[PDB]
DNA sequence: AGCACAATTTAACACTTTTGTCAAGCGGCC
DNA sequence: GGCCGCTTGACAAAAGTGTTAAATTGTGCTATACT
């Protein structure tokens, strides 16, 4: 429920790379 | 100059950077390696870095200092911080922050546009689209749309918190018309309610600057308080203190921020990165929603972080206005005896040594004892036991130097006096026994916090004002209160109830046959009758009103008169009856106060006794007396009051409450009964239930009977061997007590709420059934949470009373108002529709010295407008009431008044307490509280009704009301057993469940529509469909009722004058250049803008109703408020506009360090009384 | 019976007997399974300041099965309080409500009396800046009262000791307050030179008039004792203190009548029974008899009942034990009683009978027969006649007398009184608390200000804020004045009121002293 | 480094004492008599010596050059008030206040 | 909490604490003085235990 | 209670007015000047403990007794609040 | 879990010098 | 002629400048494992 939460769904909505 | 006004606000981030200046930045290490101290960082003593050499430089002169290394003459070593304020700066400077914004929606939402979803973009986490370029979905906008993505469909903008910072000239140049293209807003109705509330938030942007600096940009905390160094003693070590580490995630977050911003930051990382940021001001603000606990994950305990601590709830607010720490006194046990009743107390012979120490020093110097006042320091302190002369010149201090005791818990004016320090043995501290009736407490060990004045000019003001002998003798409430307490009742009471032994009925031909030969067998000295008188004739005891009746008490003394009222003609004044017993009383009074003149027309002898009565003796004495004579009575009713029992003895043996004899077979009926309603089940008869409630009402009558008959047979037989009964009189007993001893009492209900089948059988000389005190306790224990639950939440209303009512002080002179009020000299019963004599008890009380709204004509002479009807005027219209002359009594009541910042002068009728109109000075607005502050713990939270009143709250299934006074209409059906009020025009439909659905016709008013049996429906309706007119009057009757359940001695005005503070709040409708349509303008003061503005324009209003709670709030001041349970909403609306604190208010005074407006610190009480003659004389030319 | 062996307070007896106790401080061995020696706790210590003891019974040899008793009991019988005779009836006012009275026959043999100890610890903290260390000499400490009782720092065991003396006086080197100017004067004038360690002592606590038991060096350099890290040298002393009776303390039997002493009137005075034997506490009645009723009179008629008979009746809860089984025990107590009057040279006093003329035509008594019986019944349900000590005359009415049970609360008196001045302190909380000599302590709740301001008290009120407490700069006008001369305080200068607008100004809250004139906007504050 | 402040936690004070402060001009006060049976050549010459007319702890030699006489005689003044002060203290009870 | 201090003010003192029992605590049946409705939660019962 | 208070509240409008007389003349009838009392003959309160008579050190008791002696003067006279120390001043 | 290099920086301690204090000698006054 | 006071010389004790020795940061960077 902490805002770590906010970081984490926008930090593992971009993939990463090839 | 003087301290007056006070200011606040917010202040603009220039301001902050004023106060602050510099000096801060660094991490916030609370140490080094070496060197606990410093750190050159946190709380680095502002210019201070091992050797900086210099910021000397800024200070004129004063003192020397630069002392290359370690230290100079600087703060650090003396006059570091000096608990004075030193605010920092904790730079801070990314993209913005939150000052809380309190949850009220305040700083946004309200200035804004945008709800539930405001913090979306103020935490980083949304975009709040604050430009114009012609967008392309559906077409642009001007707010929060932007949920991630869109704001980067078209790739200003702005997706952080930083908008609030441009929003500011954004809405500044736009705050005018956000005061009036936002009031264009007309009726229409629904969203009327928001323009109102945002015009309110603009309002104060609308003038006296203050700019829209809520998005803080740079906090300012303080460092010279935490920081506890290391605290051994007993059994531990090391020490520290917060306000520092719950800091420490802040600024080293800004600084993390200003490396990673500055380095290759992506949107993302510092998105994050920064809302957490202004998630540390909210952490330093107040530590809610989440939380932030420590030794993470693991939880432990929150962090403080103003809440709670701090000025919020109970941790620098609560204990700083009142519960301080005063730096002169100390704590003993208790203890009674016979001082001198009032003008001395206790105190202790060693400890009152450092009370008294400071002047007594002084008076050693002169006085040969002591060389010097430095000296007198160092002779006692290691015990030495002095005991030597210092005893002495102790005295000389002590005389004529009252003492303030104090009770814990307080309750009431009644909770302090003052009395005069008598230093006795020992350590205990005793007091006059009366003086604890004040404070509620059993002797047990109890403690008594002895506060000592030290200003002179703080004697004076006390033991002329707070004496016992002075301010306790006739108290607030109602009734007396330095009347003898208990015991000494019955030290007279012992001597006043008949000596009838019976010894039959006889007859002599004038005492020469019954005389002598009845004095040997059969016949005494209680009935028989002779000639005219009876047995009478035995000892004439003549002497006359000279010297007392010499032989009375010289043959009471001697083996003759049995005294204890045997029978006795005396000479006194005339020929009477009285015995030596009641002449013993007569002639304490008498050489006590002055000649039996005023006892003799004053005390009774029909029926003596002494019961009940005592209160009313002392009372009455008052008014031919006052005080200096009042106060001989009690100490003359003491010495002997005590002794007359001492000499005596009573006790209480296991026989003394003898058995009734004539009791045993009356269970035996009671119990052939038993069988009769049992029988009935097995024939089917009369329903289960219909047996369960027709046995109970069986024994519930026959109790009444048996202590009928216990009472009975202690009132003729067995007169003064029962003391059960010399104390249910009255002295120290309960009727009720009786029916539980010799009694049998065990008609006790399950625990949660069902009458048990067999009763208890009590009789306590015989032990239970083991079975009956398992089954009596499950209601002896209701009776114990109740009393001790009167502290969770009843404990903490008191306070709500105290904070309304406090501004209210009787000063002016002579206001001039027309409307008044007339109290009714007759009530209804529900019961029945007939007016009772209100059972005097409540006429009384409340009409005890009024003022006489007009002309009384009863009978006889007329009571003159104004007049103050004392007592005496009070019985002559209670009894005139009989006859059917007055049916509403004219009076002025403080309802009554335009004036809400002061109460109301000679309209306060009496001062109830020195028997006269009150002075100006007494803040009724606290002695309002002093009333209810008693009665608290006398009640029954486990349900209550009081409060629901107050709050203005709804009451229980609402008891819905006649809005209306229409017509009868009463139409039924199946299920819809409602009923309806109309006539020729529109016709309401009430859905009236199924309860009591009484007839009635002719339409109604208000009154209750016939379900409302009791609390009516929330004032809300009652005012709304009515006016200040039952709202004022309906509270202080209805309120009463929960107070004449437990008979209280407390009414008239004190509670009439806290009314008027919830009343006194208006609405605002079509003004007159007023700004807000809507409002919430108080009453004078809005009286006054249409006083004023009358000599042009039309401000009409609406009395507003407001609970007891919201009337704290809002108000004229914001120090008040808070406390209750908002201490976050006040200071934020308190804040941003202007909300200038008045001036006069106890508090405002006693806080900020001010003399108290009232008292004799008064308006009215400010100018000289120095004129030694010659003064004045000399002055008079010297001019 | 088993309050005494389940709560382990006393001793047991393993298999067989044969004690040959040695008694002392360690009882011997029994002859049933070889030798153990049982070793006393040597009053050990309590956690509520009490320390309990318990000492044997036996010798040679004996078994059954108790064996030496505990703390507060007596042959394995729990005994907590203390039974005596007493009388309930009114003297004076020194009972009223519900207070109690004593007389001096108990002090005389310290009938009521108990035993508090307190454990004491001053550690050597290591500042680093400068070590303390326990010595016997220090700085301008220089007295006999030192080296009498203390030497080589600790003081000596069996040292009777009173409050503001020393007790641990080690010495620091923490040098805080550096030479003051002129202060250097009175330091050279003497004989004596400066200092560099202060005086920094521990200073007996207010309220220790005992003797030492013994003390305990727990110093590093020893594996065997957790301690604090950095700290040294752990001095604990334990100091005992008999305490006696004074005046004051509750009672409270095992019923709910509760009170307190008020006044120690000695032997002369009091009710003294016709034969001696004067009333050792008296027991009025108001407070729980006639309201809170219960049921602890019915102990005292069957106390000096087992006085004169010589038993100690047992009455178990619900069982045995009534108003008719009060009736066979008085008559045998009576005629013993009366018995030996009767014989002792004399019988029936006239005095003694008066007061039969009350229980006459009071009902009471029925009459008959001579005064013998009618002095009979009366002792069934009452008692003798009884006198005063004081006036002369004996009390007109049926007095009732006999030994019930008289306890004691923890809660005295000494250790609840406190008195201070200007001498406590408590920087950054701005008020009294705290001291390394004198631990004092007031607070001035919140419902006691509205009433002091209810009077005409606003000097009297504000000084509570004024001088004392708030006003740190303040509290010396005052006692400084006072001490030179008269003088009236100062206007006022509210301490935390300044720290409520610095923790108010955390934020924008600009709390501005706004005077009348509004344009100038005063601020008191700058330093003065 | 304590759990802060758990559960005002810990009072435990001793800096801006009240009594040290009222008995720091009590006992300058007290200095400023003890000094009135004092001379100028004695009594000023001290209160350069001991540092006391504000701060500067200036010795025999600053003392001498301004004081027309030089170091000794100036010193067997100095001698002198520790005497003719201790002198008037054996009899004049005042060795309390080197307990502050 | 429940750890108080063992009252070895007398032998009765310490064997009242392993029966006292109570209902405060880590359960969610503590706060003294209010806590929702605990007003017949504390009331007698029908257990003469 | 105090020697004839009562007749204190029947001069005084205000039982508030009477305290601050009381002591404003306290504060001139000891510590200004003790030879101030208008009370010097035999009426002059005095106390008489185990050593003998003299002046009891706490004026307040000697200004409920100074404001009855019908002389003395209180309410709003002489507006100059300075003019006081000029009265004082004459009486050294 | 951490070692080094370097580099650089921080911290403190010791020297030779200077300053202060005490004793001795000389001069002046009685 | 003697005594007292003042001034100067000598001795002892404690500072400003120099000198060197011990610790932190960065960075480097290392380093190893997994994808
Ligand atoms: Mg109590
Ligand atoms: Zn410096
Ligand atoms: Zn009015």
């Amino acid at each position: 429920s902490d805002p770590v939460r906010q970081y984490l769904h926008e930090i593992g909505q971009v993939p990463l790379l090839t | 100059k003087e301290v007056r006004k006070v200011r606040i606000a917010l202040a603009s981030p220039e301001k902050i950077r004023s106060w602050s200046y510099g000096e801060v930045e660094k991490p916030e290490t609370i140490n080094y390696r070496t060197l606990k101290p410093e750190r050159d960082g946190l709380f680095d003593e502002r210019i201070f870095g091992p050797i900086k050499d210099y910021e000397c430089a800024c200070g004129k002169y004063k003192r020397q200092r630069f002392e290359g290394k370690v230290c100079e003459r600087c703060g650090v070593e003396v006059t570091r911080s000096i608990v004075r304020r030193y605010r920092m700066g904790h730079i801070e400077l990314a993209t913005p922050a939150a000052h809380i914004w309190f949850v009220k929606d305040v700083p946004s939402k309200i200035g804004t546009l945008l709800d539930l979803s405001a913090t979306e973009l103020e935490q980083v986490l949304y975009f709040n689209k604050y430009i114009v370029l012609d967008p392309k979905g559906a077409v642009l906008d001007g707010v929060p749309v932007e949920k991630r993505q869109l704001l980067t469909d078209e790739e200003d903008a702005r997706m952080g918190a930083e908008a609030i910072q441009e929003l500011l000239k954004e809405l500044d140049l736009e705050k005018l018309e956000r005061e009036l293209l936002e009031e264009m807003k007309h009726p229409s109705r629904a969203r009327r309610a928001k323009a109102r509330k945002r015009l309110e938030v603009v309002r104060a942007f609308l003038d006296s600057g203050n700019r829209p600096e809520w998005m803080i940009l740079e906090a300012v905390p303080v460092l010279p308080p935490d920081l506890r160094p290391m605290v051994q003693v007993d059994g531990g070590r090391f020490a520290t203190s917060d306000l520092n580490d719950l800091y420490r995630r802040l600024i080293n977050r800004n600084n993390r921020l200003k490396k990673l911003l500055a380095q290759g930051a992506p949107e993302i990382i510092i998105r994050n990165e920064k809302r957490m940021l202004q998630e540390a001001v909210d952490a330093v603000i107040d530590n809610g929603r989440r939380g932030s606990p420590v030794t993470n994950p693991g939880s432990e305990r929150p962090l403080r972080s103003l809440t709670d601590i701090l000025s919020g709830k109970q941790g620098r607010f609560r204990q700083n206005l009142l519960g301080k720490r005063v730096d002169y006194s100390g704590r003993s046990v208790i203890v009674v005896g016979p001082q001198l009743k009032l003008h001395q107390c206790g105190l202790p012979k060693r400890m009152a040594l450092e009370l008294f120490k400071p002047f007594l020093l002084k008076k050693m110097e002169e006085k040969a004892f002591a060389p010097n006042v430095k000296a007198a320091r160092r002779m006692l302190e290691r015990q030495r036991d002095i005991k030597d002369e210092v005893w002495d010149a102790l005295e000389e201090v002590i005389h004529g130097k009252v003492v303030l005791l104090n009770r814990a818990p307080t309750l009431h004016r009644l909770g302090i006096q003052a009395f005069q320090p008598v230093l006795v043995e020992g350590q205990s501290i005793q007091l006059h026994p009366l003086v604890c009736e004040a404070f509620n407490a059993d002797f047990d060990g109890d403690q008594m916090a002895v506060h000592v004045p030290l200003s002179s000019f703080a004697q004076a003001e006390a033991r002329i004002q707070m004496l016992s002998a002075h301010n306790l003798l006739s108290p607030a409430s109602g009734e007396p209160l330095a009347k003898p307490s208990r015991d000494i009742i019955l030290g007279l009471y012992y001597i006043t109830q008949v000596r009838k032994e019976k010894k039959g009925a006889g007859m002599a031909f004038a005492t020469p046959e019954e005389a002598l030969a009845a004095y040997e067998r059969g016949e005494v000295a209680l009935n028989a009758p002779i000639v005219v008188a009876g047995r009478e004739t035995s000892v004439g005891r003549l002497k006359f009103v000279f010297a007392n009746p010499d032989e009375a008490l010289l043959a009471v003394a001697h083996g003759l008169l049995d005294l204890q009222d045997v029978v006795t003609v005396r000479y006194l004044g005339r020929r009477l009856e009285t015995s030596p017993g009641r002449i013993l009383f007569a002639r304490i009074v008498g050489e006590a106060v002055g000649d039996e003149k005023v006892a003799q027309e004053l005390i009774q002898m029909d029926v003596p006794q002494e019961k009940n009565s005592l209160k009313d003796l002392v009372y009455q004495a008052f008014l031919r007396l006052g005080m200096e004579k009042t106060a001989r009575l009690l100490d003359a009713l003491k010495y002997y009051g005590f002794t007359l029992s001492t000499t005596s003895g009573i006790t209480i043996g296991i026989d003394d409450a003898v058995i009734p004899e004539e009791k045993q077979r009356y269970l035996e009926e009671a119990d052939r009964k038993l069988r009769q309603i049992e029988q009935a089940y097995e024939m089917g008869f009369l329903t289960d239930r219909e047996r369960y409630d027709q046995v109970i009402q069986l024994w519930t009558e026959t109790t009444e009977k048996v202590t009928q008959a216990v009472f009975k047979n202690f009132e003729e037989n067995y007169p003064f061997n029962p003391l059960y009964v010399m104390a249910q009189s009255g002295a120290r007993g309960n009727p009720q007590q009786i029916r539980q001893l010799c009694g049998m009492r065990g008609l006790m209900q399950k625990p949660s709420g069902e009458t048990f089948e067999v009763p208890v059988r009590s009789s306590f000389r015989e032990g239970l059934t083991v079975l009956e005190y398992f089954i009596s306790s499950h209601g002896a224990r209701k009776g114990g949470a109740d009393t001790a639950l009167r502290t969770a939440d009843s404990g903490y209303l008191t306070r709500k009373l105290v904070d309304v009512a406090h501004e209210i002080v009787v000063r002016e002179a002579d206001c001039g108002t027309t409307n008044y009020i007339s109290v009714p000299l007759f009530q209804m019963d529900e019961v029945t529709r007939t007016l009772r004599l209100r059972k005097r008890s409540d006429i009384e009380s409340g009409l005890y010295g009024r003022v006489l709204a007009r002309e009384v004509e009863a009978l006889g002479r007329r009571l003159e407008e104004g007049r103050y009807l004392s007592l005496e005027d009070v019985h002559f219209l209670i009894k005139a009431a009989e006859a059917g002359e007055v049916r509403e009594v004219p009076v002025r009541s403080p309802l009554t008044c335009q004036t809400r910042y002061g109460v109301c002068q000679k309209c306060y009728g009496y001062d109830l307490s020195m028997a006269r109109p009150v002075s100006i000075g007494e803040a009724v607005g606290v002695v309002a509280a002093e009333s209810i502050g008693e009665p608290g713990t006398q009640l029954t939270m486990r349900t209550p009704r009081v409060i629901e009143l107050f709050e203005a709250r709804r009451p229980k299934a609402k008891a819905v009301i006649s809005e209306i006074d229409g017509v009868v209409r009463i139409e039924e059906g199946e299920d819809r057993l409602s009923v309806f009020v109309e006539s020729e025009g529109f016709s309401k439909e009430y859905k009236l469940p199924k309860d009591a659905r009484l007839l009635v016709k002719d339409g109604d008013y208000v009154e209750a529509g016939q379900p409302l049996t009791r609390g009516a429906i929330d004032p809300h309706q009652l005012l709304e469909a009515k006016g200040p007119e039952a709202v004022e009057r309906y509270l202080v009757d209805e309120i009463q009722k929960v107070y004449r359940a437990q008979g209280v001695k407390l009414h008239d005005k004190h509670i009439e004058i806290v009314v008027r503070q919830m009343l006194k709040y208006v609405e605002v409708t079509d003004p007159g250049d007023s700004r807000l349509l809507e409002g919430q303008v108080l009453e004078k003061w809005d009286v006054e803008a249409l006083n004023e503005r009358l000599i042009a324009v039309p401000v009409a209003w609406k009395p507003l109703l407001m609970g007891v709670t919201k009337s704290a709030l809002s108000t004229k001041s914001w120090l008040s408020a808070a406390s209750f349970q908002n201490t976050t909403h006040v200071l934020t609306e308190a804040a941003i506009a202007g909300k200038k604190d008045e001036l006069i208010g106890l508090k405002e005074n006693v806080i900020l360090g001010r003399l108290i407006p009232a008292g004799t610190g008064s308006d009215f009480v400010r100018f000289t009384q120095v004129v030694d003659q010659r003064t004045l004389k000399a002055i008079e030319e010297a001019r | 019976e088993r309050v005494v062996r389940d709560s382990l307070a006393a001793l047991y007896a393993e298999e067989d007997g044969e004690v040959v106790k040695v008694d002392g401080t360690r009882i011997a061995v029994r002859y049933e399974d070889g030798r153990l020696v049982h070793p006393l706790r040597r009053y050990a210590r309590s956690n509520q300041g009490t320390a309990f003891d318990q000492r044997p019974r036996v010798r040679v040899g004996q078994r059954v099965d108790l064996l030496a008793d505990g703390p507060a009991s007596e042959e394995g019988f729990l005994a907590l309080g203390q039974n005596v005779l007493v009388a309930i009836m009114p003297f004076d006012g020194y009972n009223f409500e519900d207070a109690i009275v004593i007389s001096e026959e108990l002090l005389k043999r310290d009938f009521y009396t108990s035993i508090h100890i307190e454990r004491y610890e001053i550690e050597a903290r290591d500042t680093k800046l400068g070590p303390e260390r326990i010595t016997r000499d220090i700085p301008h400490l220089s007295e006999a009262a030192l080296r009498d009782l203390d030497e080589e720092g600790i003081v000596r065991i069996g040292a009777e000791v009173k409050p503001g003396d020393i007790l641990v006086g080690r010495t620091s080197f923490k040098g805080e307050q550096e030479p003051s100017p002129e202060e250097r004067l009175l330091r050279s004038i003497f004989g004596e030179k400066a200092r560099d360690v202060k005086d920094t002592s521990l200073r007996v606590p207010p309220g220790e008039g005992g003797i030492v038991v013994g003390r305990l060096r727990l110093r590093r350099g020893d594996p065997g004792v957790e301690l604090k890290p950095g700290v040294r040298e752990v001095v604990r002393v334990f100091v005992a203190q008999k305490r006696k009776l004074q005046v004051g303390d509750k009672l409270a039997n095992r019923h709910g009548n509760k009170g307190v002493v008020a006044k120690i009137l000695p032997v002369e005075d009091m009710p003294h029974l016709p034969d001696g034997t004067p009333v050792d506490v008296i027991l009025n009645p108001l407070g729980v008899p006639s309201r809170m009723n219960l049921g602890q009179i019915l102990e005292t008629h069957l106390g000096l009942a087992g006085y004169f008979l010589g038993q100690r009746y047992i009455s178990p809860v619900f069982d045995g034990a009534t108003e008719p089984e009060i009736k066979e025990l008085l008559a045998e107590a009576f005629n013993l009683y009366f018995g030996k009057r009767q014989g002792e040279g004399f019988g029936v006093d006239k005095r003694e009978k008066e007061v039969l003329a009350r229980a006459e035509k009071l009902g009471l008594v029925s009459p008959g027969k001579s005064p013998e019986e009618q002095l009979k019944e009366l002792f069934d349900l009452g008692k003798v006649v009884l006198y005063d000590g004081r006036t002369g005359e004996p009390f007109e009415g049926p007095i009732v007398v006999g030994q019930m049970f008289i306890m004691k609360l923890y809660h005295m008196v000494e250790d609840k009184m406190h008195a201070r001045s200007t001498g406590p302190y408590s920087l950054i909380t701005q008020q009294p608390l705290g001291g390394k000599a004198q631990f004092g302590g007031q607070r001035f709740g919140e419902m006691e200000v509205w009433a002091l301001e209810a009077y005409g008290a606003a000097h009297t009120l504000q000084e509570m804020l004024t001088i004392k407490s708030d006003d740190i700069e303040g509290r010396n006008a005052a006692y400084q004045a006072i001490i030179k001369g008269e003088d009236v305080p100062e206007p006022s200068v509210p301490e935390s009121f300044r720290v409520l607008v610095k923790e108010l100004q955390a934020l924008a809250l600009d709390v501005q002293t706004l005077d009348e004139k509004d344009n100038p906007v005063d601020i008191f504050e700058g330093l003065a | 480094v304590s759990l802060e402040t758990p559960i005002d936690f810990i009072p435990d004070e001793n800096l801006p004492s009240p009594v040290e402060a009222a008995a720091q001009s009590l006992l300058s006060e007290e200095l400023e008599k003890a000094l009135s049976k004092l001379s100028e050549r004695e009594a000023m010459v001290l209160k350069l010596r001991k540092g006391l007319i504000d701060g500067r702890e200036h010795t025999l030699e600053e003392v001498g050059a301004y004081f027309g006489v030089t170091r000794e005689r100036i010193r067997q003044i100095e001698n002198k008030a520790l005497r003719k002060l201790k002198y008037h203290e054996s009899r004049t009870r005042k060795l309390r206040d080197f307990l502050e | 909490q429940l750890s108080q201090f063992k009252d070895e003010t007398n032998p009765l003192s310490s064997l009242r604490h392993k029966r006292r029992i109570s209902a405060l605590g880590p359960g969610g049946l503590t706060r003294e003085r209010a806590g929702f409705d605990v007003r017949d939660v504390h009331r007698t019962h029908y257990g003469r235990i | 209670a105090e020697p004839g208070i009562d007749k204190l509240f029947g001069m005084v409008d205000s039982k508030y007015r009477l305290t601050v007389v009381v002591a404003k003349r306290a504060q001139q009838l000891l510590r200004h000047r003790f030879k101030n009392t208008v009370l010097e003959p035999e009426e002059r309160p005095k106390m008489r403990t185990l050593e003998g008579l003299y002046d009891d050190p706490n004026a307040v008791t000697w200004a409920m007794k100074e404001l009855l002696t019908g002389r003395l003067f209180f309410g709003e006279n002489l507006v100059p609040e300075d003019r006081l120390q000029k009265e004082m001043e004459r009486l050294y």
